[PDB]
RNA sequence: CCGAUAGUGAACCAGUACCGUGAGGGAAAGGUGAAAAGCACCCCGGAAGGGGAGUGAAAGAGAUCCUGAAACCGUGUGCCUACAAGUAGUCAGAGCCCGUUAACGGGUGAUGGCGUGCCUUUUGUAGAAUGAACCGGCGAGUUACGAUCUCGUGCAAGGUUA
RNA sequence: AUCCUUGGGAGUCAGACUGCGAGUGAUAAGAUCCGUAGUCGAAAGGGAAACAGCCCAGACCGCCAGCUAAGGUCCCAAAGU
RNA sequence: AACAGUGGUAGGAGAGCGUUCUAAGGGCUGUGAAGCCAGACCGGAAGGACUGGUGGAGCGCUUAGAAGUGAGAAUGCCGGUA
């Protein structure tokens, strides 16, 4: 591998959901948690079990 | 692999022969690539800390009330709405070394070698004597052996004559019998070894 | 690494700002009333792309009653006649312009009548 | 052509704009006399750079200067002061002490 | 003056006057006769069982390109909805000669 | 890691100034030039403030003193406007004026057809429901450590070593 | 051309209106509460003068192409005095 | 290449564009870098490029990696100006 034409591998290295930037790329404005609802509000969440 | 030997003048009839276990590996394309990246990563330093939210020296009392004057609600000074800080998240210091399967780590070094075997790169200087220490002597030998860029030397005995040279030339980098590894071979373009050294390293592993 | 990002909000409010000329007021001259209006003019742009195709229509067929009646016909009644003595696929805009160089659309209002006896 | 420059002078803009639009397009003989009699009391702000910018034209260019068309005279607003003023039940509200900028473009006819 | 179906949509044709109609490719710089003339014109041999047999017209394909970018841009007026759509038109300047009766 | 709304609150005579009886809260404020060569002399002006003259590469660099945007405030303007009802645009459109990252050119567009902001929250909002005066900057989904699934890599009833 | 399992991954668990069938109501309500079907919600376009729920119909994008649905065919306003 | 599709909130998946820094060399700068303003240019968008003028010392490209990675709405914060 020479350090100038270093790519990586098929398929294990993949993007990080940027969760919140934008309307067009989805999960934008409520970031993907919701609406109204427990779950939506940051802080959890409920107990697991 | 049965690369010629060189008399670091001569240079010279004889060739050796190398492990096929070791110098003559079919290199992993995408096993090289994961070890370069835990081998830059960990040279960080990881020295980077913000100030947090509750951590910023701050007043803590609210600025005004909670209804009742034409503003809006504005808890704290020091908070991440304000002007005065701090970042919400911010980057805190960390680690950054992890350790591969030695059935890669090996197959690392296996691999980046037995590589440069094919590209004609390997020139194995025999003995490496040095009758005196001064920088011109390694400015002659490099070009004598017709290499002019980034450098490696295996010298199999860590040797006062060798490394006290050839630092100063700004690209050739001296290495430690024991001490070859990925981001030295890949960056330095080429290895100059004794034969002492084929001996050692094809039985260091 | 910190990140001012302190150019890439500029260049996005001077494009909107390029595509926001001419328009009344301040709403040419601010950014934050104009990227509504910007975003009106490109939902009022594709609305009005499918008027002048659906509308222009509306004008050639006054054009054709403006002349077929000089001729003593309908629209409703020529276009039933071009329909028949004739299997003609006239563009309604260029059967119009058989009005800038009249009477050659009367001579085709004349291949009309003969299919209306 | 000549040019005075002001700088700084404390006036508001707006109340030396309606000074200045007795002048742009009139003559020395038809400016001098006329600021002096407006009364207008930021006249004579102006008739100390109308009357600077005519012996400009003198000393540095000669350009006959009892025959000169007063051609640019625009003013802004410069580097504003800006102080409290204290007021009832705790306001305290702003007082802007704007300064302005006369540039009397003088020029021939 | 010629009335010729190639689009699918007519155009009023006399010889020389340069007509943009679509991408057609015509590997631009050939000759390509259009096929479908209606109402020959002028001395009127007027159309009849539509496409006058064999009253072609020549022309001479010069330019294929694209045409002003336009840009679609609808969006729902509530509800974060933007669809953005950059687009283009290609033509084909094609330069007519010897309308055929 | 930060590059002056960041990084300590403090790159600056900062726990200063101010605020509080008092415990306490607690700022803003970087950059002339390579060096002062920091503008001798003449003209206007009481004096600041300018215009010539020299200084230097620059003086538009001359005291918030490199860069200087926008809101704003001006001055000139090329085209439109004093029978007009308008979320102010779009599509059509002659006249008039210019010649271009050479393109089915650019600007104003007399008038006509269509057309009630953006966002939140809602069954439903043009909303007479909330939010915003504008402009610029800062401002919110990670990070540490584990558990689970896919994806990838090495080795394969043997794998990893703290 | 869908369905079954299996695992990862979330949102909604207040809906409205119209027709058909029901209760409460006074066989009152753009009323409440169920079934069923549509549409809206998450759907733009044309109708119904304007109209989230009726009527017709689904917007990848351009055309100064043609044919039709609901509704129309004196002027407004396209199409038959 | 044939055939079909291509409205869309909450949401799931996929592909991309950006910015800052590091790593390979390779490549632009006093014959003028970054940033600024203008403009009728190009791709599906996020977006790029080119000529001019200002600006007077740094900067991009590719290929990967890290992330204080993107602004219109918080009666947000600060400053300026209505």
């Amino acid at each position: 591998m020479k350090l100038h034409e270093l790519k990586p591998s098929e398929g294990s290295r993949k993007t990080r959901n940027r969760v919140g930037r934008g309307i067009g790329s989805g999960n934008g404005k409520t970031a993907g948690k919701g609406h109204k609802g427990q779950n939506a509000r940051s802080g959890g969440g409920v107990r697991p079990g | 692999p049965k690369v010629a030997l060189y008399n670091q003048n001569g240079s010279t009839a004889g060739d050796i022969e190398l492990n096929a276990s070791v110098f003559g590996i079919e290199p992993n394309e995408s096993v090289v690539f994961d070890a370069i990246l835990m081998q830059r990563a960990s040279l960080r330093q990881g020295t980077h800390k913000v100030k947090n939210r509750s951590e910023v020296r701050g007043g803590g009392r609210k600025p005004w009330r909670q209804k009742g004057t034409g503003r809006a609600r504005q808890g704290s000074i020091r908070s991440p709405q304000w002007r005065g800080g701090g970042v919400v998240f911010g980057p805190t210091p960390r680690s950054y070394s992890y350790k591969l399967p030695k059935k890669v780590r090996r197959l690392a070094i296996k691999s980046v070698l037995s590589s440069k075997v094919i590209d004609n790169n390997i020139i194995v200087l025999e003995d490496l004597t040095l009758d005196t220490a001064k920088t011109k002597e390694m400015a002659a030998i490099l070009k004598g052996l017709s290499v002019e860029k980034k450098a490696l030397i295996v010298t199999a005995d860590a040797n006062e004559a060798v490394a006290l040279s050839a630092r100063n030339i700004p690209g050739v980098t001296v290495v430690e019998a024991n001490g070859i590894n990925v981001l030295d071979v890949v960056n330095h373009e080429k290895l100059l070894i004794t034969k002492a050294a084929v001996e050692k390293v094809e039985e260091v592993l | 690494p910190r990140v001012k990002g302190g150019t890439v909000t500029r260049k996005r409010r001077k494009k909107v700002l390029k595509l926001a000329k001419g328009y009344f007021g301040s709403k040419h001259t601010l950014y934050k009333v104009a990227n509504q209006q910007v975003m009106k003019s490109g939902n009022y742009a594709f609305r009005d792309r499918r008027q002048k195709k659906r509308d222009f229509r509306k004008l050639w067929i006054t054009r054709i009653n403006a002349a077929a009646r000089m001729n003593g016909l309908s629209y409703s009644r020529l276009m039933h006649g071009l329909k028949l003595s004739g299997i003609e696929v006239n563009r309604k805009m260029l059967a119009d312009l058989a009005v800038n160089d009249l009477t050659a659309f009367n001579q085709l209002a004349d291949a009309a009548k003969a299919q209306l006896n | 052509q000549a040019k005075a420059v002001a700088r700084t002078v404390r006036i508001a803009p707006r109340k030396a704009r309606l000074v200045m639009d007795l002048i742009r397009g009139k003559q020395v003989g038809e400016a001098v006399s006329i600021l002096n009699l407006t009364p207008r009391a930021a006249s004579p702000i102006i008739e100390k750079v109308l009357k600077s910018a005519i012996a400009n034209a003198e000393h540095n260019y000669e350009m006959d200067a009892n025959n000169l068309v007063i051609s640019q005279a625009f003013v802004d607003e410069g580097p504003t002061l800006k102080r409290f003023r204290p007021r009832a039940m705790g306001r305290a509200s702003q007082i802007n002490k704007r300064t302005s900028h006369i540039t009397i473009v003088v020029s021939e006819k | 003056y010629a009335i010729i179906k190639t689009g699918g949509k007519q155009i009023k044709v006399e010889e020389g006057q340069t007509v943009y109609i679509e991408k057609l490719a015509a590997e631009a710089g050939e000759t390509v006769t259009f096929e479908d003339v209606l109402f020959v014109g002028g001395d009127n041999v007027k159309v009849g069982n539509p496409t006058v047999e064999g009253a072609t017209v020549t022309a001479k394909v010069e330019k294929q390109g694209r045409a002003k970018k336009i840009t679609v841009f609808r969006y729902k007026p509530k509800k974060n909805v933007h669809k953005k759509q950059g687009h283009r038109q290609p033509y084909t300047k094609v330069t007519i000669e010897k309308i055929n009766a």
